[PDB]
């Protein structure tokens, strides 16, 4: 197996802190400490990681939509996945994020129109849903100061 | 994927199977060549023998030819088949270019990039490549992902405008029937559809309205433009469509009253007579027969490719969308009808040598529609008033004199009505919306040679000559000047592309126009005093001025002019009268005192050659303050045959256009250049670490990339890019932007997931 | 004198053989006699006392002891080069050689100097006897060797180029305000009009008529041109004077109703008020006091150098010679008087509403009477313009009143130009023209507004026209013709500054866009300029306030100008009361009715680009006018002021391209037509290039001074002067041989008569 | 003491000498019919005998005389004959092509014609000026119907005469 070759570097105290956190995602009636394949990414993010949809699907072993909705996963199968995702450090700099949003700044002024940023985030890259964009965005005239916005998304 | 283009996809880019076929086709670089052919310019061949400086090859048809080593040209490997940009070809020569174009055309791919300009061959068949889906498919695409198309040229011009902060022009060249008007209308369609995601509706409808009054069937084109035009599409500082305007140049007045054997008058006359709107025939007091109207039935009356009935609906609808009132539309139709009746006014000699009316019926109808008194009209035409000093007396007129005057008036009404319509379209297109830039589209009347070439062919062919020199100056003079001015290591190349000798023969003092202008200021001057002055000053003195090449049976000429696109034989009869354009002032005064408001205003207001030369020099300056983008339209054959290429005809156009020379300056030079500040704004995203000063920033940024460092040069104010470097930097920018947005989204997903986890933790099942 | 047909002008044009010899034999040592930099005089003459370790110790002409570096020391030209006519012929070409040649000629009242193919002229501030019919006669056909530098000489050469090359010419006269452009423009016209000698009389009288309405006293010039003009003098194919026409550009409308402290309104107002023609004061219903008329008395009213009484006679006479009728002249005087009364119309607010109403009717009555209007209609039109009426406060009426006065004046000036053109038009055949350009020159006042930007932008564009022709097109010509040439960067390019003013997102463009926003203010316009250009455009800076306040600085070619942006939006839009305009259309005065039958920056930019194209289709000849001092002192030179003008004009760079390049060129066919006379054996009676190679190679000349191009032979200007002297001497020898043969014929004719009486 | 005419060798045949003697005699205006000419009428006799010297060339063979010597210094045929021989030696009299190229200078429009009044002016003002009397006698007749001279035809005319 690919998860079997991965070495657990977390302290026993860290394991238990991820274990206590994992419990809030468990929706099993008998509380058997299990989450669906489709909610792995949400737990990885809750635990401080920021993987792409592609990265989550790779640690899950390229699952089908049926596996995402109904295949179960315990803490023991999740912990090696968390360790692998924890290894990636090329998550993009503050300068990359500002340079990316600067593309959409039609003039000099370090602002972008709210509707344009909402469109870009919902159409380009790994598309966010209109629900995710509304929750994320909720603007000054109706413009976003993209340098502040990057500081905001990176602090959260 | 080519999926976003829909049904257009195969007509824009070859299939994945075909590029796998090109990638695996066996080829012998030493055998597979091009050899000259006396009937096909060049042919493909395989060398049989290899050695003593002589090569023996097997033709593609195939014959056995024996040619000299120097005459043999190498074929480009199959990887280069139907290549999108011909500046990327390994061996650049005349048959490589010709065969790339022929092969794309055989596949109905009519657009090809030629470095920084475009080549297009007329398909003579409508293809599914010009719809809102294709407009949307191209929106924002700069090469690679975007196959060659008029929408691509238009889009690229729009991006240059915003990046460089300068005005743009799309200059569409070509002989008569090459496809300039078709491509002009597709540039407009692109920008109007992009704006719709009404001014957009009105910009599109301006051309059907103008074409009805300014276009006609000639021996070369069923829809020949008989006037020139420059359409400016205005944009706001951020690139939003703001306004538009149309400038028209010199409508061919003579077509209104005269037609050669295989020609028609302006479309409108036949559109009205189609009887599609029967109320117009009743309003204009006319029959449905064009042979009943003298000025309009001298040549042809029907065109197989034109449905005059359907086109009348297009004309009338165009006026509605343009916001023309019922009085405006009706007044235009009525004046067109008045011109029809005017030509049917017959005259006879009194045993005296003075004209008098034959009948009065057509004069009565003319005067009624024009809001004039027919007794006044007929007396004005037969006895024009002349001033002696204190009293007003009349001038005598014979039938030939009245007939000439009758025609001159009809032409003056028509031309002024066309001018009114242009002004009225401009009043609609004007929005009072803030502007910052413009994209100008130039659609001239193309190069033409008829059996009979007069003053109107000289004006037309001179405009074409001036436009080719504009290409020559920009591509080979200003381009090389730019490198020097900026301190780029550059050795001057003479491309042999300069038409100044011919331009000087026509427009400079002591030239053809100047001699004509001076002769117009001599009251006793004749066509033959003018013919003599041309010969005395130019035969054996001006290389482009020659004797005519007259043939028995065919109409004769007085001289030949060696133009860029060919030698044209010109007939000088009536050039003095044509240039002066005299009008019967007695009748002009009746037009000023007209009960029909439109007619009254048309005439309320030196020579044709003076005004034409002024408009041309004004145009050439508006264009010099612009970044030009050339579209070179090519006619494939002389029989309007779809998918058929006449090799000598295509090659002649490629040569006199300087297509090869144009590709060469793009390959050898640095076609793209950007200011250091603008370079930092656009390409810092590639490596922000290299730019934590603007010139050093560009040196550090570019030096940090896995690129060929011989492909860019540092100037005093700009970075210069070789051909292909921009395309790489644009692919690298797009991929990096896609990766950054994906990382912004991954971080954004982490925030939202952490927000919800905080709600769960606060105790929320 | 010796070779003078110039009369009394001779010493003011070329020095005596006596002076030539005193110069030549004067004390001079090439190793000692040099130029050194000076912190107050730019450069000074000096004699080297010491030299050690790359440091030179010299004795100044004043004289102090200076110690400078070897690289700072510049060589003086030997006495043979004293007061040289063409500075391109100097052995050592540098800034002090040029400056001191010009200073020394000026000290001798020789105000014209050749600078290669262009001319430099320094304002004498004194009238010299160099511009009369005798001097005109003496220049007719003379070559640069037999003709001392003069404006008549530039005019004549232009005429020769026209006939030989068969192309249109232009004489472009540059300079700051008061440099001498209008003076030299009028002397070009005088030259051609005298050579021809009523068209000649009318061409000369067009300028006194235009100057009365278009010229005014500014702090810089007592006769400042407040409009630009291009005069075309038309010629027949053989060179006979045919016709003339005048194109005027943008008259300064604001001067009509407003004056700064040390300024006057247009000359005409003071000419009328002089009481020289007392019937005009009675006809116009005016007093003789300018202080009674608001519009014209804000600044100064009298100028020491101007006799307004004498000038009124010159104006009235100019109209007579131009064939203006009594109704034409009277209508112009009456409209000038109507403008004077219009400025004195007072208004007040209504008791209970922010609406204006008249405060008196006397001046309105006089205005309407002269304008052929009803004063009740005029006052109702100004207070309640029709849309149903619009409301107007006093500030609104006052502004509208001024806008209408300026519109009448400008249109009347436009009418006068058209009327002069109708007279100048002879229906005589033409083939070529010589165009003369007289723009309003570079100026800096204590207060610089929109009109100074338009003026200084025109000057900026004209210097770039010189730069482009001299250093861009010139080097381009050599390359396209295949002449061995290495590109030289002369450092003369003002595109950055031109782009800041006229390109999209520039000053004019921002102003134009702001005019299309109804809520826009002068301060919203100031913000957009700063947002787009401060720290982005090198020529755009912060103002340098001290006395009247400015909003920004513009680094122009001739200096840094501080601009005030107040009222630029209204100035650019130029709104007019359409109800009053309708009363002017329905006027009982034919003139006013005929006069009235998008933005200023848009129209100005269009006129400039039209002008630059008419000029690009001509061969240009530049005359560079220089102001010597800032006090109008005759014969006094301020070294830093002269040097600054020579630098920003690119006089030295201009001389260099003439010396290093090939300023003269001729087509092979035209070369055969003109120089075959030099050696007809070299070109027997095919091939035109081989003919030129054989002819030139057969002469005792420096064969490095000509080059063969694809279509032309290129020559050094010096070589052209030699070939012209060689042609003239050879023509004189051929005529002498034709006369010897002719004398033989006549003698043989008589001998035949003698023989028939005795032997035959 | 020696002379410049004394070193000149008489190459004319005795028959030629006698022909020139009679021609010289027909120019006699002396009161006593002495058959002598003034120094000033030497050019006329040189020209009548087929020579075409310039005024400068005549003055050189005469030994740079004063105007007084031209009007009143008498000359016999024996002093004249050596002068005729010297003038006869000069062959650089200018070609037809030189003469056409000279007159072409005044052709404003490349016609092959020159205005009559301009040629009359040039011949009476430039080079060794002809008198207004000499020009009238030379030009008549004449100019074409418009008042112009076909220079080149005029050159053929003056060279044949
Ligand atoms: C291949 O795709 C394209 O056509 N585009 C993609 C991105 N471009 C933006 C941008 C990139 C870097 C340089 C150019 N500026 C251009 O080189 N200057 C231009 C100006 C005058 C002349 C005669 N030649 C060159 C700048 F627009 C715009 C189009
Ligand atoms: C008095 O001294 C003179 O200045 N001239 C002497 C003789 N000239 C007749 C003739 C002779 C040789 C060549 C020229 N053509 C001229 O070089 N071309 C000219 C045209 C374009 C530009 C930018 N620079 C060069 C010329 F006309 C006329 C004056
Ligand atoms: N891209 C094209 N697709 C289809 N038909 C075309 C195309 N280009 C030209 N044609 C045909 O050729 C005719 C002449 O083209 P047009 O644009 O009027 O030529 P031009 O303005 O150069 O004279 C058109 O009416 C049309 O029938
Ligand atoms: N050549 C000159 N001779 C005499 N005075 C001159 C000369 N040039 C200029 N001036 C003086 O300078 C004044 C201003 O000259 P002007 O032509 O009006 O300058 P510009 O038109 O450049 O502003 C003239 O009124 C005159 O007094
Ligand atoms: O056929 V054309 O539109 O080129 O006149
Ligand atoms: O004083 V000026 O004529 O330069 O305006
Ligand atoms: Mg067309
Ligand atoms: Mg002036």
């Amino acid at each position: 197996f690919d998860p079997s070759k991965i070495k657990i570097e977390f302290t026993p105290e860290q394991i238990e802190e991820f274990k206590e956190a994992f419990t809030l995602f468990d929706r099993t009636p008998k509380c058997e400490m299990k989450i669906t394949y489709g909610q792995c990414g949400d737990v990885l993010r809750a635990l401080g990681q920021n993987p792409t949809q592609a990265e989550v699907l790779r640690v899950l072993g390229k699952p089908k939509q049926e596996e995402l909705n109904s295949k179960m996963m315990d803490f023991d199968t999740f912990l090696p996945m968390l360790q692998h995702i924890s290894k990636n450090k090329d998550t993009g700099t503050y300068e990359d994020f500002v340079e990316g949003l600067r593309v959409f700044d039609k003039e000099g002024n370090g602002t972008v129109m709210g509707a344009e940023l909402r469109h870009v985030l919902a159409t380009l890259g790994e598309k966010l849903t209109e629900d995710e964009v509304e929750k994320l965005m909720a603007e000054d005239n109706g413009c976003i100061n993209y340098e502040a916005f990057v500081k905001h998304i990176m602090a959260g | 994927e080519m999926a976003a283009f829909g049904e257009a996809a195969p007509y824009l880019r070859k299939s994945e199977k075909e590029r796998l076929e090109a990638q695996t086709r066996p080829f012998d670089l030493k055998k597979d060549v091009f050899v000259p052919d006396d009937k096909e310019e060049f042919v493909k061949a395989t060398i049989l023998s290899r050695e003593g400086g002589k090569v023996t090859a097997e033709t593609e048809h195939g014959k056995t030819v024996t040619v000299k080593e120097d005459q043999v040209l190498q074929q480009n490997p199959p990887k280069f088949d139907k290549i999108e940009d011909m500046a990327m070809l390994t061996f650049l020569h005349e048959p490589a270019v010709l065969y790339n174009l022929k092969e794309r055309y055989a596949s109905w791919m009519i657009y090809t990039y030629s470095g920084l300009f475009c080549v297009t061959i007329n398909p003579y068949k409508w293809l599914p490549v010009y719809n809102a889906e294709v407009v949307a498919a191209y929106r924002g695409k700069k090469r690679s992902e975007a196959p060659p198309h008029i929408f691509s040229i238009s889009d690229n011009a729009y991006q240059y405008m915003l990046t460089d902060r300068e005005n743009q022009s799309i200059l569409i060249t070509g002989e008569s029937g090459a496809g300039k008007t078709v491509n002009t209308k597709r540039v407009i369609q692109y920008f109007a559809v992009i704006a719709a995601i009404t001014l957009e509706d009105q910009i599109i409808q301006a051309n059907p309205a103008l074409e009805a009054f300014g276009n006609a069937k000639t021996v070369r084109n069923d829809n020949s433009s008989r006037f020139g035009k420059f359409i400016r599409i205005h944009f706001g500082a951020t690139g939003k469509l703001a306004s538009a305007d149309i400038e028209t140049y010199l409508l061919e007045k003579s077509r209104v009253i005269f037609q050669l054997k295989a020609e028609r008058d302006y479309h409108i006359f036949y559109q009205i007579l189609s009887n599609k709107k029967p109320e117009l025939l009743d309003m204009l007091l006319i029959t449905n027969n064009p042979y009943d109207y003298a000025f309009i039935s001298q040549g042809e009356t029907t065109v197989a490719s034109i449905d005059d009935a359907e086109e009348l609906m297009a004309t009338d609808n165009a006026f509605d969308v343009l916001g023309f009132t019922t009085e405006e539309k009706n007044s235009m139709y009525k004046l067109t009808g008045a011109i029809m009746h005017f030509g049917n006014m017959k005259f006879k000699l009194k045993r005296e040598e003075q004209a008098e009316p034959d009948g009065t019926e057509e004069a009565d109808k003319s005067a009624y529609l024009m809001g004039l008194n027919s007794a006044d009209l007929l007396k004005g035409l037969c006895h024009p008033r002349v001033k002696v000093g204190n009293e007003y007396v009349t001038k005598g007129q014979n039938v030939q004199q009245v007939v000439y005057a009758k025609g001159a008036l009809a032409k003056a009404v028509y031309e002024r009505m066309f001018n009114w319509m242009v002004t009225r379209i401009n009043a609609t297109l004007e929005t009072k919306q803030p502007r910052q830039y413009f994209i100008g589209v130039l659609d001239i009347a193309g190069f033409e040679i008829f059996d009979f070439n007069s003053f109107e062919q000289l004006c037309i062919n001179f405009t074409n000559e001036k436009l080719q020199q504009f290409f020559n100056h920009h591509m080979f003079v200003l381009e090389q000047e730019e490198y020097k001015k900026e301190g780029i290591e550059w050795e001057f190349i003479d491309f042999g592309m300069d038409l100044q000798a011919c331009i000087d023969l026509i427009e400079k003092p002591m030239g053809i126009m100047s001699i004509l202008e001076e002769e117009c200021m001599f009251p006793k001057a004749t066509d033959m005093t003018f013919k003599a002055k041309l010969f005395d000053n130019h035969l054996g003195k001006s290389s482009n001025f020659q004797k005519p090449r007259n043939i028995k049976g065919k109409p004769e000429a007085h001289f030949s002019l060696i133009h860029y696109a060919g030698t044209v034989d010109y007939n000088i009869i009536g050039w003095l009268q044509k240039n002066k354009d005299p009008l019967n002032e007695t009748v002009v005064d009746l037009y000023k005192k007209s009960s029909l408001k439109m007619l009254s205003s048309l005439f309320a207001n030196q020579t044709v050659s003076a005004l034409h030369r002024e408009n041309l020099n004004k145009l050439m300056t508006n264009l010099r303050s612009t970044h030009p983008h050339f579209v070179r339209c090519i006619i494939p054959n002389e029989t309007k045959s779809p998918g058929v290429i006449d090799n000598p005809l295509v090659m002649h156009q490629l040569r006199c256009n300087g297509v090869l020379e144009g590709i060469r300056i793009c390959r050898k030079g640095f076609p793209n250049r950007i200011l250091y500040g603008d370079f930092r704004q656009r390409y810092r995203i590639l490596n922000p670490a290299a730019i934590p000063d603007s010139r050093k920033g560009a040196e550090k940024l570019l030096g940090s990339l896995d690129i060929d460092h011989n492909q860019y040069k540092f100037g005093h104010t700009k970075v210069f890019f070789k051909a292909g470097l921009l395309g790489l930097l644009e692919e690298m920018r797009d991929e990096r932007l896609s990766r950054i947005i994906t990382r912004i989204q991954a971080q954004s997903r982490g925030v939202l997931s952490r927000m919800e986890f905080k709600k769960l933790l606060e105790r929320r099942d």
